[PDB]
């Protein structure tokens, strides 16, 4: 209730979706209360911390609805470059028909001059569906702390933060 | 003619490829499979012994 | 980690956990009969004094 971690989500990469979050110990402090003139500190700088960690999330993503979703749009997770770059042909679509059936074989045409370019779309066909693609994990679940564990028995606890967990059911 | 026997019941498999599906349903069908990618079976490594 | 005799295959069976601090990876060999898991006074491991 006065001291906890903040939360880590453990992630799976070709699914897109993380698993769930746990908290960290291979690099937290010595909790052994070294005097009254330092126990202010220990719990004074994580304190500025968790307000770090705190406001960063409404920043770096919308807050928290879906909890873990799978079916998921793009909206923040971006859709890759859509621009195109077309070039010309070194020889016509048109001005060959005239030649090889006839007698004279082929082998800025240097014949008969034309400029006829048409371009078309790069464009991902339909919007980006499912999991997180390339690299988008850390904008989209940053590492976010509930200070007072399961602080409501009945009604809802932290639900999608267990990795043995999917959207459709509990347990 | 009466001599007493008991018959034996081997069984002879050829080429076949010995196939089963990765699904509680038993089922094969797409790449993401019934059990494979379920609940709690996209889960972290844990120790297999046969 | 210990591994048995002419064996190649062994990997670090490690799941979801902290990391915070981390330079890097180091590692080198050593033989269990010359020092065993330590952590006790006199433990029933010892008999290579080199």
């Amino acid at each position: 209730k006065e001291i906890p971690t903040p939360y880590m989500w453990s992630y799976q990469p070709q699914m897109g979706l993380a698993a769930g979050a746990a908290q960290d110990y291979s690099t937290r402090i010595n909790y052994m209360s070294a005097g009254p003139h330092m126990i202010s500190r220990v719990n004074g700088i994580r304190a500025h911390r968790n307000r770090i960690l705190l406001e960063q999330a409404a920043i770096t993503t919308t807050p928290r609805n879906n909890l873990n979703p799978r079916s998921w749009p793009a909206a923040l997770v971006y859709q890759e470059s859509p621009a195109p770059t077309t070039v010309v042909l070194p020889r016509d679509a048109q001005a060959e028909v005239q030649m090889t059936n006839s007698g004279a074989q082929l082998a800025r045409p240097s014949f008969t001059p034309r400029q006829a370019i048409l371009t078309l779309q790069t464009s991902s066909s339909e919007p980006r569906s499912g999991g997180i693609g390339t690299l988008q994990f850390i904008e989209e679940f940053v590492p976010s702390v509930y200070f007072n564990p399961f602080s409501g028995p009945p009604g809802h606890y932290p639900d999608q933060f267990i990795p043995n967990f999917d959207a459709v059911k509990d347990s | 003619t009466a001599v007493d026997s008991i018959t034996q019941k081997k069984f002879l498999c050829d080429r076949t490829l010995w196939r089963i599906p990765f699904s509680s349903n038993f089922m094969s069908m797409g790449a993401l499979t019934d059990l494979g990618q379920n609940l709690l079976y996209a889960n972290s490594a844990h120790a297999l012994d046969m | 980690y210990p591994i048995p005799a002419n064996a190649t295959n062994v990997p670090i069976s490690i799941p979801s956990r902290n990391w915070a601090a981390f330079r890097g990876w180091a590692f080198t060999r050593l033989k269990t009969k010359e020092t065993p898991s330590l952590g006790s006074g006199y433990d029933p491991y010892y008999t290579y004094s080199g």
